[PDB]
């Protein structure tokens, strides 16, 4: 499933036992409950531009 | 860089200037707070480790705005296969001496995990490049951050698209070609070390680090970058040790 489109997951993704796939986040990101968006825990968190994110 | 812009004051928050005496040495990427990944060929000519600084928050050379952040490197780590004056396994990882303070000009970008770059990020057509290297080819260095959009290339593609010079060194899989084959756009000598940043979905991350190039701009070539992708585990298992004294350190690849 990872190998196709990043197995729907907004970061990293891990293939499992049977059609099974869970997505995960970098350190700073928390996983929601559709089980493949990140979303921020930290006020900077990596990879985002802080004065193009509060415009 | 050649055929840029100035990147906006904050819009490359993770880009490094390294310092050695004060004067302009490299480009690095600001992972974390405490790590900067740079190009090991940086550090070939250096004899005082103890005046190499990294600045965070730079924009402008001519003026101190205050959002610069300034710290010693404690130490300079270099993969064992990596020979000076070559070009491959072009890498070094900086440990800071304090972190820096995470604000609106200094944030780390994302250093991705090695399937999620070779998979996708490798497939993501454009990326930045940045730093303060020369604006033209055996021409003067920016004073203000310059960025450039460049295309990433198969090697394959890269060496059939490539004027065949003598001696030229191999493109390995330790690197990637990226950039321009018609003499506009390209990084420099002075943007080694710097980021090359790939964005998926929302998020940049770490793909490449200005190495080396046939001049700056040539017609018939592209520019060369360390494909970061082969050194995650290396660089993560890095991350996790301990301290060791004296600057610089090789350890062992992979
Ligand atoms: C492993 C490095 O291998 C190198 C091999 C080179 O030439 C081959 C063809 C043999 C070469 F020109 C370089 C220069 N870098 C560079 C970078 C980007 C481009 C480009 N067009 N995108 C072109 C050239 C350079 N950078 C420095 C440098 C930079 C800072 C502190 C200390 C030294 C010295 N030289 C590096
Ligand atoms: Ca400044």
């Amino acid at each position: 499933i990872c190998v196709n489109e990043n197995g729907g997951c907004e970061q990293y993704c891990s293939d499992h036992t049977g059609t099974k796939r869970s997505c995960r986040c970098h350190e700073g990101y928390s996983l929601l409950a559709d089980g493949v968006s990140c979303t921020p825990t930290v006020e900077y968190p990596c990879g985002k531009i802080p004065i193009l994110e509060k415009r | 860089i050649v055929g840029g812009k100035v990147c906006p004051k904050g819009e490359c928050p993770w880009q490094v200037l390294l310092l050695v005496n004060g004067a302009q040495l490299c480009g690095g990427t600001l992972i974390n707070t405490i790590w900067v990944v740079s190009a090991a060929h940086c550090f070939d000519k250096i004899k005082n480790w103890r005046n190499l600084i990294a600045v965070l928050g730079e924009h402008d050379l001519s003026e101190h705005d205050g959002d610069e952040q300034s710290r010693r490197v404690a130490q300079v780590i270099i993969p064992s296969t990596y020979v000076p004056g070559t070009t491959n396994h072009d890498i070094a990882l900086l440990r800071l001496h304090q972190p820096v303070v995470l604000t609106d000009h200094v944030v780390p970008l994302c250093l991705p995990e090695r399937t999620f770059s070779e998979r996708t990020l490798a497939f993501v057509r454009f990326s930045l490049v940045s730093g303060w290297g020369q604006l033209l080819d055996r021409g003067a260095t920016a004073l203000e951050l310059m960025v450039l959009n460049v295309p990433r290339l198969m090697t394959q593609d890269c060496l059939q698209q490539s004027r065949k010079v003598g001696d030229s060194p191999n493109i390995t899989e330790y690197m990637f070609c990226a950039g321009y084959s018609d003499g506009s756009k390209d990084s420099c000598k002075g943007d080694s070390g710097g980021p090359h940043a790939t964005h998926y979905r929302g998020t940049w991350y770490l793909t490449g680090i200005v190495s080396w190039g046939q001049g700056c701009a040539t017609v018939g070539h592209f520019g060369v970058y360390t494909r970061v992708s082969q050194y995650i585990e290396w660089l993560q298992k890095l991350m996790r040790s301990e301290p060791r004294p004296g600057v610089l350190l090789r350890a062992p690849f992979p």
